[PDB]
């Protein structure tokens, strides 16, 4: 129930990847999946994908944070890549099920 | 060829002719007193009694 | 048996990292060696020479050298021989194998006193506690004949007899040769026989840690001026509106 | 062999920069510097901390009770 | 030799112990100790190997 | 102003920079192992067979 | 042309990997330890060969030969210290090199980590044979033990050891081959990393967030260049100032009494960089398991990456993991303690537990952990 | 004719408050160990924990006195 | 050498013991002659 639910709005937090200014999907390993996934997002989230990425990368080698008033808050956090994602790993499994049979 | 020049080799390695194989080793039971254990040379690695 | 006695720590004029050995208590030591260990002890890896600039002068050196019948050869006859010694000369051996040495002290095996500091945990606190540690043994306790008690040496019972004692000799620098003075000069010998180096070890050491700071200091400086252009870099996103 | 230029395709990020002549190695060392140190020392001590303080007590006690083992038990020869 | 639970010996290695046999009692040694070909030969002189 | 001859004078010209870093070591390293022994012997005196010495030399 | 730093068959090469060569905006210190790596492998090579010169391979000289490296060979005695502690900082770096690459999730770089535990494994052996060169006690024994492992192999095993000794006992003919052994390995190593950067070079250089860094990559140089160097001097100082000041810390002195191969020190302890897995083959009670055991402690690294189910890359964001990650580190920790210690208790007990800690928290927890989390972030 | 520092601070240390009660716990072992014929007990321990007191107060000043 | 070359093992064995060979030291670290064995080398007529 709603357990998990503050469950994970805890972990997003204790994760801390926001504090970057990064989304949940900007953090996402890049396999092939998400490789597919990157190249049919509409350009505008790309490149503000790659923004936040590259600022994220500047804090670091800064050995820095975002100020306390622009990590990213749990229910504003958008998963702009999950769905394309989902499709991806469909439209691949349906390739494989098919190639065996 | 092969399998000769291999063999040969992988010989090369393993104990040598000057590695002879010797003999025994006498022990006066009276140097060694009840109660006590001793260590003797022997065929390389020690020997108890 | 499975409880064993550490010993304590001494302050050795050369403990500490910048401290040198003192070399007339290092001097003194020798004597004690030489007068007294020497008789059980070998030192296969020093020579006369190696005393020559630490402890003596070059001639006492020698002198301490000539004191000693070297067997050489073969000759013309192809005999060996016997011959004044040489500051190239090696200590001694009091025996000409270890089957003679232990057969000269109970089949006890008096070691080599070349690396001996460094060959025991403790090393001079620990040969120094040993030497001078000699007591009877506690109740309940009986010591196999032939061996005494110590109990530094592990397992109690060792095969060497109190070899120092007061006046057992003479410093000829006046040194008031008292049991536990010898034992402190002989095992800071020890510590120099076992590492001549130790002395300009040390020194390097110190030149080191100078160096060693300035230069980090220094590259610390340079690795941030370069990455200055990176720390304070500022960027933004400005898409087409 | 080069990869300068290949890598990826970005837009509009415009980024500002001074030479290192024109700025301090090392700046703001306590108004800034210091403060992040702690900032980064404070967020990571109850991570790391933990198992080792932990594992150094597993030291002392079995180190102890290794020794304790060691001492006699009176009660073995009070007969 | 005499070390170990089972008054024989211990090996410093591993914590092997053997007994007074020489036979792997405790420990992760697989075998007993190997015992050599001898022959009591004398009234006090014993003749290994 | 030093820094403006130093520069002017040494660091500028790749050239004139590598004889400075030349001439730096050379007088740098006397005035280091000069300085560093003193360090050493002073913090050791009396132990050292420079200190002992004459007691067995010749006259 | 135009430059001839670009054009040149070999500069090209130079400038290719050191100097032109793209590398994250963000990595750390924790990317410092491959060149530090590197420059010990140059180190010991080198110092390497200076020793060389002055030792002798037989059981009768090697023991004084070494001796009369460090009392008469000039520097000999330093030279001989910056190689014996040298092998020490060489495994201090190469341990921390293969940390960072666990926690930042750089086994996903399979065949550079898969070199990398060819290369651990061959420092390993290297640093074996070496150690058996001066022949003192542990030398010895220590020769005898770790050759002796491979007699847990069925059938063969034993016919393996004869080739190991040239003989049917550790002797000069294993003194002889040991030598050359170990004089040959460095180079294949040196050869092996030349490997291993390149097949990193293919994807270039992580970084901690996990996350692509083609939006801000640097030139090696001067970025890398510098802060390698300065990285360099700050574990320069204690490595000197160990070998200068405290020269026999991390030895034994057991190893300063000639080899005698009729009796085995009562107190005998790996060398520090073994004791974890000297620990763990001393808890099973078996010859076989404990071998199997000892090889799986290191060969298991095969399966890191086999063993990554997190949907991110690193342990910059999982905080569940990176407690897991501390608690293995003092896992290890547990274990070199217990290294030390005698077989007894509790010692042995806790060896076991740890033991039976460590093979879980790799083969079972991780994965867990992970897939854990990745439901956490509602993926 | 010479006394050697090391006895005059033995017994001087052998005043300290451990020594003492390590002193007394060691009488006490041998004692009750040298009377009880055929027994199994040692008095090591008690010897051991007398000494390290001891010596650790001797070691502690004893350079001093010496050259 | 000779065995299975020149000579049979117990020929072998037999001209080795022919010789007498110096061995030690012993329990009390002396030297001291012994039979010859098939391990030995051919003898030096001299010491030097
Ligand atoms: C010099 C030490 C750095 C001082 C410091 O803490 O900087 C804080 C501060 C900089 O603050 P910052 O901008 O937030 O830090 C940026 C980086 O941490 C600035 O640091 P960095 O990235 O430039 O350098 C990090 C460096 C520093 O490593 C340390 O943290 C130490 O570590 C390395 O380069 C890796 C080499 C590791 C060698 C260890 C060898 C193992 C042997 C083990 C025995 O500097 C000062 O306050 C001035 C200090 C003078
Ligand atoms: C008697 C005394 C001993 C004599 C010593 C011999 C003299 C040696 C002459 C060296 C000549 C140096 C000339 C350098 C000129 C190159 C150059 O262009 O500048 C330096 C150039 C960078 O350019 P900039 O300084 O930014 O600007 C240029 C100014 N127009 O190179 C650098 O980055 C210099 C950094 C040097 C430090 C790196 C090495 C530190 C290493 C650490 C460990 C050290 C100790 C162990 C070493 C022993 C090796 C076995
Ligand atoms: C094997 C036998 C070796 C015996 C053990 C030797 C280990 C010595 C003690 C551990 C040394 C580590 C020192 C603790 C450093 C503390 C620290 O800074 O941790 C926090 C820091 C923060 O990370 P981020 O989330 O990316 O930060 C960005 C946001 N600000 O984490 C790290 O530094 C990353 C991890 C570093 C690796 C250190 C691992 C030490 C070595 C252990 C070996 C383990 C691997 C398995 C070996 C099998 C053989
Ligand atoms: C009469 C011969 C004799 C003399 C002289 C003598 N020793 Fe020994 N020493 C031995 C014997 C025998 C042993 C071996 C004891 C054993 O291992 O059971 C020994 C052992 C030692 C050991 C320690 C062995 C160990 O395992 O801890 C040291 C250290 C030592 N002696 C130092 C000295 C010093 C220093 C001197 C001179 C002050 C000295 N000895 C003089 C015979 C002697
Ligand atoms: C002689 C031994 C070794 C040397 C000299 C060495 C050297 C290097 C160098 C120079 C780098 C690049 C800089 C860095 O990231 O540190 C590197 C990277 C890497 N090494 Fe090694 N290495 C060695 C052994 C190993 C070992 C034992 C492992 C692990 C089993 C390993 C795994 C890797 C990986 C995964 C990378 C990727 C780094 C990243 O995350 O970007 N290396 N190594
Ligand atoms: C992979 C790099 C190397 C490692 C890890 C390494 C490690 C070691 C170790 C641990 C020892 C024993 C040190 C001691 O005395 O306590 C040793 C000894 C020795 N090594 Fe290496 N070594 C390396 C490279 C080399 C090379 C390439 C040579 C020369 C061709 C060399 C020559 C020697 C010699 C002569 C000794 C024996 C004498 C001595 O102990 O100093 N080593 N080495
Ligand atoms: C091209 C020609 C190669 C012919 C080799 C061959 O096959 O020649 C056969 C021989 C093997 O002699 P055998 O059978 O062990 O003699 C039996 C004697 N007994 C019964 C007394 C034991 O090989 C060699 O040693 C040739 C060495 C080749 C060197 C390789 C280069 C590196
Ligand atoms: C000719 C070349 C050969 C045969 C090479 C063999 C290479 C084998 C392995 O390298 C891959 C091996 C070094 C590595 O095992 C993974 C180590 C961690 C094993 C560590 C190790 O050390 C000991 C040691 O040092 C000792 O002396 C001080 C004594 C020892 O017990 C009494 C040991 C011991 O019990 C173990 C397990
Ligand atoms: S070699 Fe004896 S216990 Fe392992």
């Amino acid at each position: 129930g709603r357990l998990m639910d503050r469950i994970r709005k805890w972990y997003y937090n204790a994760a801390g990847f926001n504090k970057y200014g990064l989304m949940r999907d900007d953090t996402l390993y890049e396999d092939d999946d998400v490789k597919e996934a990157l190249k049919r997002l509409p350009e505008d989230l790309y490149n503000e994908r790659m923004f936040r990425i590259k600022r994220a990368l500047d804090l670091s080698l800064k050995h820095r944070i975002l100020p306390k008033e622009q990590w990213v808050k749990y229910e504003e956090d958008k998963p702009y890549l999950e769905p394309y994602l989902k499709e991806v790993i469909r439209e691949r499994l349906e390739r494989e099920a098919w190639n065996k049979k | 060829a092969a399998k000769n020049v291999v063999t040969q080799f992988i010989s090369s390695l393993s104990a040598s002719a000057d590695v002879l194989a010797l003999s025994k080793i006498e022990i006066k039971l009276s140097d060694i007193p009840e109660g006590k254990n001793v260590a003797f040379k022997w065929r390389g690695k020690p020997l108890f009694v | 048996g499975e409880l064993e006695l550490h010993p304590p720590a001494f302050p050795w004029s050369h403990g500490g990292p910048l401290s040198a050995l003192d070399h007339s208590s290092v001097r003194r030591g020798f004597q004690v060696y030489k007068q007294v260990c020497s008789a059980c002890h070998s030192m296969d890896y020093v020579a006369f020479r190696n005393l020559i600039g630490v402890t003596h002068t070059e001639a006492e050196a020698k002198a301490l050298a000539e004191e000693v019948e070297v067997q050489d050869g073969p000759d013309e006859n192809g005999e060996l021989f016997m011959r004044p010694g040489k500051i190239s000369d090696y200590f001694p051996k009091p025996y000409p194998n270890p089957e003679a040495a232990r057969a000269a002290n109970n089949g006890a095996l008096p070691p080599d006193l070349s690396y001996i500091v460094n060959a025991r945990h403790g090393g001079e606190d620990y040969v120094f506690s040993l030497l001078t540690g000699y007591c009877d043994p506690p109740a309940g306790v009986v010591v196999r004949e032939g061996l005494h008690y110590n109990p530094y040496f592990p397992g109690q019972a060792i095969g060497m007899a109190p070899p120092i004692y007061n006046e057992i000799l003479e410093y000829d620098d006046g040194t008031p040769a008292t049991m536990s003075q010898i034992a402190k000069d002989v095992c800071t010998f020890l510590r120099w026989a076992a590492e001549p180096e130790h002395d300009q070890r040390k020194r390097m050491g110190l030149k080191m840690l100078l160096i060693s700071a300035l230069l980090t200091s220094l590259l610390y400086y340079m690795k941030r001026h370069k990455w200055s252009v990176l720390k304070s870099r500022k960027m933004a996103y400005r898409p087409p509106k | 062999g080069i990869h300068f230029g290949n890598l990826a395709r970005v837009r509009h990020i415009i980024t500002y920069s001074l030479s290192p002549f024109e700025q301090r190695a090392i700046p703001n060392i306590f108004s800034d510097a210091l403060p992040n140190v702690w900032r980064r020392f404070s967020s990571q001590v109850f991570k790391v901390a933990p198992p080792f303080l932990g594992a150094y007590l597993l030291y002392s006690w079995g180190t102890q009770e290794f020794e304790r083992l060691k001492r006699k038990n009176p009660a073995d020869y009070e007969n | 030799a005499n070390s170990g639970d089972f008054g024989g010996y211990y090996c410093p290695c591993h914590g092997s112990h053997y007994d007074a046999s020489g036979r792997i009692r405790k420990g992760p040694a697989p075998y007993n100790l190997e015992v050599p070909t001898y022959q009591f030969v004398g009234d006090d002189l014993v003749v290994v190997g | 102003a030093l820094l403006r001859q130093a520069y002017s004078a040494l660091f500028r010209r790749t050239s004139t920079f590598a004889l400075t870093v030349v001439l730096g070591a050379v007088l740098f390293e006397r005035a280091f192992d000069q300085g560093a022994d003193a360090i050493f012997e002073h913090l050791n005196e009396g132990k050292l067979w420079k200190h002992i010495k004459h007691k067995y030399e010749a006259s | 042309a135009p430059n001839i730093r670009k054009s040149h068959p070999l500069l090209k090469m130079i400038n290719n990997s050191l100097i032109d060569l793209p590398a994250p905006s963000n990595i750390s210190a924790w990317w410092n330890f491959g060149s530090l790596l590197a420059v010990c492998l140059m180190t010991q090579i080198l110092t390497g060969l200076l020793l060389a010169m002055h030792y002798t391979a037989d059981t009768s000289l090697a023991f004084s030969s070494v001796a009369h490296t460090c009392r008469n060979v000039q520097y000999g005695w330093l030279i001989r210290n910056l190689h014996a502690n040298g092998a020490s900082f060489f495994f201090i770096c190469i341990f921390l090199h293969i940390g960072r690459g666990l926690y930042y999730g750089s086994y996903l770089y399979k065949e550079t980590w898969n070199t990398g535990v060819i290369l651990l494994l061959t420092l390993m052996a290297t640093a074996f044979v070496g150690y058996v060169l001066p022949w003192g006690q542990m030398s010895f024994w220590g020769a005898t033990v770790i050759t002796n492992l491979f007699s847990a192999i069925p059938y063969i095993g034993h016919t393996l050891v004869e080739w190991a000794w040239g003989g049917f006992s550790v002797d000069n003919p294993t003194l002889t081959r040991f030598f050359a052994l170990h004089f040959l390995l460095p180079f294949a190593i040196a050869g092996i990393t030349i490997i291993h950067l390149t097949f990193l070079h293919e994807s270039g250089s992580n970084n901690p967030l996990g996350i692509s860094s083609d939006s801000d990559k640097i030139p090696f140089h001067p970025y890398y260049s510098f802060k390698d160097i300065l990285g360099l001097t700050l574990m320069l100082t204690p490595f000197l100032t160990l070998a200068l000041f405290s020269p026999n810390l991390l030895g034994d002195p057991e190893n300063f009494t000639p080899a005698n191969p009729l009796v085995t020190p009562p107190h005998i302890k790996p060398e520090w960089y073994f004791l974890f897995a000297y620990a763990i083959l001393r808890s099973i009670p078996n010859k076989l398991g404990g071998v199997l055991a000892l090889a799986a402690s290191v060969l298991i690294l095969f399966l890191i990456p086999f063993l990554h189910k997190s949907k991110q890359r690193t342990m910059t964001f999982r905080p569940l993991s990176q407690t897991l990650f501390w608690l293995l580190v003092a896992n290890l920790l547990i274990l070199t303690w217990i290294g030390s210690q005698p077989v007894e208790h509790p010692f042995i007990i806790i060896g076991q537990m740890a033991s039976l800690s460590y093979f879980t928290i790799l083969l079972i927890l991780f994965p867990t952990i992970g897939t854990l989390e990745n439901k956490m972030l509602n993926y | 004719e010479l006394v050697d520092p090391l006895t005059t601070i033995r017994e001087h240390c052998e005043q300290t408050e451990k020594c003492v009660k390590a002193r007394e716990r060691l009488e006490l072992c041998d004692a009750r160990v040298s009377s009880r014929s055929h027994t199994e007990e040692q008095c090591t321990e008690e010897l051991f924990d007398f000494l390290h007191a001891r010596d650790h107060c001797v070691a502690h000043k004893l350079f001093n006195k010496l050259k």
